[PDB]
DNA sequence: TAATGCTTGTGCCTTTATTAAAGAGGAAAGTTGCGGTGGATTAAAGCACCATCGTGCGGAGAATACGATAAGGCTCTTGCTTCATTTGAAGTTATTGACAGTTGAATCGAGCCGCTCAATTGGTCAATTATGGAGTCAATAAAGG
DNA sequence: CCTTTATTGACTCCATAATTGACCAATTGAGCGGCTCGATTCAACTGTCAATAACTTCAAATGAAGCAAGAGCCTTATCGTATTCTCCGCACGATGGTGCTTTAATCCACCGCAACTTTCCTCTTTAATAAAGGCACAAGCATTA
């Protein structure tokens, strides 16, 4: 079988920002074990979100308030800028 | 509104150590017991608030600080 | 054919995060927008991790992240630290830290 | 006339504090702090009554664990008056 | 018509959890027996604390079981007091204790 | 419009454990808060077994080890005690 | 394959209490220091077997020990 | 000949030991310990590598932060020496 | 300070093995179109939150005498660190074999989905009994003698 | 031990409000059937876990000696405690106003389902170079004088 992982995200995001840096095999796994932990954190406070109104679907406000919920301070406050930028270059296109 | 927090009086702060078993308290705890509760606060009405700006509501319910409480690990029953 | 990646600007896998969110069953239905905006944070949460990273590595003066430089990245970064207290890495150590009161 | 030895009237407080199940904070002045905090969050916000009465409940818990382990912490270091370095570290070993 | 918690022996409602199992969309799909396991791991740890709590309210020479009488039940029991370690029951005090050191 | 609590049911298991005790609105409040905390504790329990394994299903080998998880020592060993007994129960009618 | 206990060594608990810091060390502590080891391996191990046999296997894996981890609040990256 | 003072020794294996990232315990004792443990729950049990792998780096990790933890407490009571109470007050407060 | 022993930081050769790079395929993402459910909008009314006032009374604030607790200093003795020697047990490499995890099929058990009925439970009203406020007494504990 | 004084448990009474019981409705759980999936069993492949042996050599055990730190004791001074007096704002009871939260009806819009396409990612393989090992070596730190 073939295992799903962000190995190709992961370096692409590094050589974006540090081109000149490689990354090792231990700690390519550790970054995509992180990926992977806070995806499911984000998912399960969404799912939360909806349920307590009561809404079948989740949007990107769920997940924006889930951002808002998890992570803390300016980290939150960038990744909302940089989710509604990209949410918005998506409309738009 | 402004400076509440001196609202948390001495004797309200004496009671609460006694609660917990103290037998004697120091003269400066009644300034720090302040500053921890504020943080305390600061750390639950601010999810609790995101709650309700979820729930497109202007009114803090119940509910919104009970999920707050329980997604800190600190559950309260009695209210849900 | 243009990516739904492509589309949104972004390096992260926005079809294989719908894939991931419709089959974890999260909500009975996926809104449009949510695996753009996940993708987006997830994103942004790996740039910075692995530049924090990379800063490490070569203050060093090492070439390649290894898990050291991760964990010393994290545990230097009060954000990071934050998020991730609870998080043991492997092979990474401890940040080297000694009490005032040991000291000679 | 009548005096008290120092720490006596503090076990009795002791006891009849450990035995009742009260609210100890007064009820207006919390609620005008948590109004006064959630303002610097969002402006003209409604609390219903319920809302913080479980703040109250929750600060109150929270501040006699808090105690409970100050306190530990203040016998461990040969002493019975619990001092802000007692709470100091015992927020510390907790992780906050 | 046998209900299903008449079927099983149990007081609680079989039917109410499977209700509340499917809405919840824990799963795909739920099996028969899930929701009577469910039910019966429920009523027997509601009958636990109501034993205990009505033991504590005996003890106490009162008929009626108040939140007091469930705090002092559930801080009194190690495996209760286990599961229910960062559980704040309202109207419920603390558990009465006095260090050693300070008594005189 | 309809609460749907547990009020009546734990009433029944007081009246089957304690005949001569009652049971205040304060306490019903917060034994119905925790069965429903227990509940949800073990549904997320079982449903992430349940992913772990790919298993579309939940059945009550997954209630079973959900409650091995959650519940401590002797509890754990009367609760699976209980269910089986109340799943063969069923199962026999 | 019995007291296995003792094959966490003097040494090896100096040099785990000299990576926290630790300057001087009791002569007791290398006995409790075992004992408490103990507990958080039975408590792993169990939760750990526990996933084993709902898996219907008889090898321990490392994904179950990772999920035993989580679920005590103790996430392990490098082995997910 | 040269002999350091006491605590010199103990203060460079301090920062020897910050800096290395590698296991502390040896392999094969602690693989027996988790099998000898693991034996009381299910007989018959066999154990990948890297799953007495995670377990070792867990391990190490808890005793490295409860030693961080109980140096604080030794600190606090006016010590340098850790002792057993100090454990007991860390693993009390971190509600174990 | 100062020589001196010492452990650690640093420059360079080797190799290696651990990562950088390429290819086939095959699995998953993008596109198209339709339907039907869910979200957004607006009205409405009732229910609850905020602001106001009276008051009066229990709790908070401030002073005061003080005693006992916390902190600093001294000693001593003993428990722990550092170093040297012997050894014995972990680490590494090569090997065997058998147990068990994984994948592939068939299939029969089993749970999902629709529709109907009515039996169970939830909102509302009345009430009585366990409980709370209040007054009074005896038992208990503490503090000075 | 004695003796006085403050505190609290207990007893009883009067009120009281809070839990229990009864009744209408409403809604949802049980029943029946059809149908497609899934999880159970069997078997074969092979991945690898456990056991084995041997060699090495490095770290663990033990002991001696040294030394400094933890604990017990003493003193003091200062600062939290218990009590009293004054006052002040918290809380309970009544009220008004309004805004905002929930419900209902409507509409549209947006995402799930299904099939086809196509192209991007993931084992398998080859290579190449950053760093670990090894060696040699300079430099700052600790130690006794």
């Amino acid at each position: 079988k073939n295992v799903e992982t962000y190995k190709i995200y992961i370096f692409k995001v590094l050589k974006q920002v540090h081109p000149d840096i490689g990354i090792s095999s231990k700690a390519m796994g550790i970054m995509n074990s992180f990926i992977n932990d806070i995806f499911e954190k984000l998912a399960q406070e969404s799912s939360k979100l909806a349920r307590y109104n009561k809404k079948p679907t989740i949007t990107s406000r769920e997940i924006q308030t889930a951002v808002r919920l998890v992570l803390p301070g300016e980290l939150a406050k960038h990744a909302v800028s940089e989710g509604t930028k990209a949410v918005t270059k998506f409309t738009s296109s | 509104l402004r400076d509440n927090i001196q609202g948390i009086t001495k004797p309200a702060i004496r009671r609460l150590a006694r609660r917990g078993g103290v037998k004697r308290i120091s003269g400066l705890i009644y300034e720090e017991t302040r500053g921890v509760l504020k943080i305390f606060l600061e750390n639950v009405i601010r999810d609790a608030v995101t709650y309700t700006e979820h729930a497109r509501r202007k009114t803090v319910t119940a509910m919104d600080v009970v999920y707050a409480l329980k997604r800190q690990g600190r559950t309260l029953y009695g209210f849900g | 054919s243009v990516s739904k990646s492509m589309k949104a600007g972004l390096q992260f896998p926005v079809g294989r995060i719908t894939r991931f969110l419709k089959k974890g069953r999260y909500a009975q239905r996926l809104g449009g927008g949510a695996p753009v905006y996940m993708a987006a944070v997830l994103e942004y949460l790996a740039a910075e991790v692995l530049e924090l990273a990379g800063n490490a590595a070569r203050d060093n003066k090492k070439s390649r992240i290894i898990p050291r430089h991760l964990l010393l990245a994290i545990r230097n970064d009060e954000e990071l630290g934050k998020l991730l207290s609870g998080v043991t890495i492997a092979h990474g150590g401890v940040l080297p830290n000694i009490n005032s009161v040991l000291l000679p | 006339p009548h005096r008290f030895r120092p720490g006596t009237v503090a076990l009795r407080e002791i006891r009849k504090y450990q035995k009742s199940t009260e609210l100890l904070i007064r009820k207006l002045p919390f609620q005008r702090l948590v109004r006064e905090i959630a303002q610097d969050f969002k402006t003209d916000l409604r609390f219903q009554s319920s809302a913080v009465a479980a703040l109250q409940e929750a600060a109150e818990a929270y501040l006699v664990g808090l105690f409970e382990d100050t306190n530990l912490c203040a016998i461990h270091a040969k002493r019975v008056t619990i001092m802000p370095k007692d709470i100091q570290l015992a927020r510390r070993i907790r992780g906050e």
